[PDB]
C-alpha cells in the first residue's frame, strides 16, 4: 500500500512537471471561445 | 569561424533549454509532494483531534492531552511544509522567469546571427560580381 | 442553421450555440475556398 | 493585434501588453528586412 502510495507520488511529480509547463495562450484562446458562445446567445436572442 | 562557433552555441542553447524544462519538471513534482503532505498532515490533525473528542466523552483525560500532543506535532510539521512550498514556490517561478528570459536570448541571438550571415555573404558576392565586372580580361586580344 | 432553428423550437440553446459554431467554421472554410478558387482562376487566366 | 484586441475582451491586460510586446518585435523585423530589401534592390539595379 505503501509502495502503492509512492507511484502515486510519482505520478503528482510528473503533473507538476507539466504544470510548471501548462503556461499556454489557449487561455486566451479560450476567450474567444466565450465571445464566440455570447455571440450565439445574442443571436437565439434575436430570434425571439 | 564565426558561423562554426555561432552554430555550436546555438546547438548547445538547444540542450540548455530541455536541461530547464527538465528541472521545471523536477520543481512541479516536488511541490506537488509537499503539497499532498501537508494536505494529508491537516487530516491526521483532525483525526487526533476526533481521538480527543473520544477522551472528552468520558475519563481519559491522558488521551485528551495525547491527541493534543500529536496535534501540535503535526501542525508544527505542517507549517515547516507551508514554508519549504512557499520556498519551492518561488524557486519555480524564478526558473521559470530565467526560461522565458534564456529562450528569448536563443531565438534572437539565433535568428540575429542566421540573418547577419545570409546578409554578408549575399554583400561578399555582390561585391565579388563588381570586381568580375571590372575584371575582364577579354583586353588581352590587344597583343594579337 | 436548420439544427439552430429545431434548438430555437424549445430549450436546448447549448445546440444553438453549437450550430452557430458549425457554421462560423464552415463559413469559414467556405471563403478560404473562394479565395483559393481565386487564385485558380487567376492561374488558369495567366495560362490560357 | 487581434490577440490583443481579445485580451481588450475583458482581463488581459497582461496578454494585451505581451501582444503589444510580439507586435514591436514583429515590426522592428520588418523594418530591418526592409532594409535589407532596400540594399538587394540597389545591388540588383547595379548588377543589371
Amino acid at each position: 500500500f505503501e509502495r502503492m502510495e509512492n507511484k502515486v507520488l510519482d505520478m503528482e511529480a510528473t503533473s507538476q512537471a507539466a504544470g510548471e509547463l501548462a503556461g499556454f495562450g489557449i487561455e486566451n484562446q479560450f476567450a474567444q471561445l466565450e465571445a464566440s458562445s455570447g455571440v450565439e446567445d445574442e443571436l437565439a436572442a434575436l430570434k425571439a | 569561424d564565426p558561423e562554426k562557433v555561432l552554430e555550436q552555441a546555438v546547438i548547445d542553447m538547444q540542450e540548455d533549454l530541455v536541461q530547464l524544462r527538465q528541472a521545471v519538471a523536477r520543481t512541479i513534482a516536488e511541490e506537488k509532494r509537499t503539497e499532498q503532505r501537508l494536505n494529508q498532515d491537516t487530516q491526521e490533525a483532525k483525526k487526533w483531534e476526533d481521538r480527543a473528542k473520544l477522551a472528552l466523552t468520558n475519563g481519559e483525560e491522558n488521551l485528551a492531552r495525547e491527541a493534543l500532543a500529536r496535534k501540535k506535532s503535526l501542525t508544527d510539521t505542517a507549517a515547516a511544509y507551508q514554508t519549504q512550498l512557499a520556498q519551492q514556490r518561488t524557486m519555480s517561478e524564478n526558473l521559470r522567469r530565467n526560461l522565458a528570459a534564456l529562450e528569448a536570448k536563443i531565438s534572437e541571438a539565433k535568428t540575429k546571427k542566421n540573418m547577419l550571415q545570409a546578409r554578408a555573404k549575399a554583400a561578399k558576392a555582390n561585391a565579388e560580381l563588381q570586381q568580375t565586372l571590372g575584371g575582364l580580361g577579354t583586353s588581352s586580344a590587344t597583343s594579337a
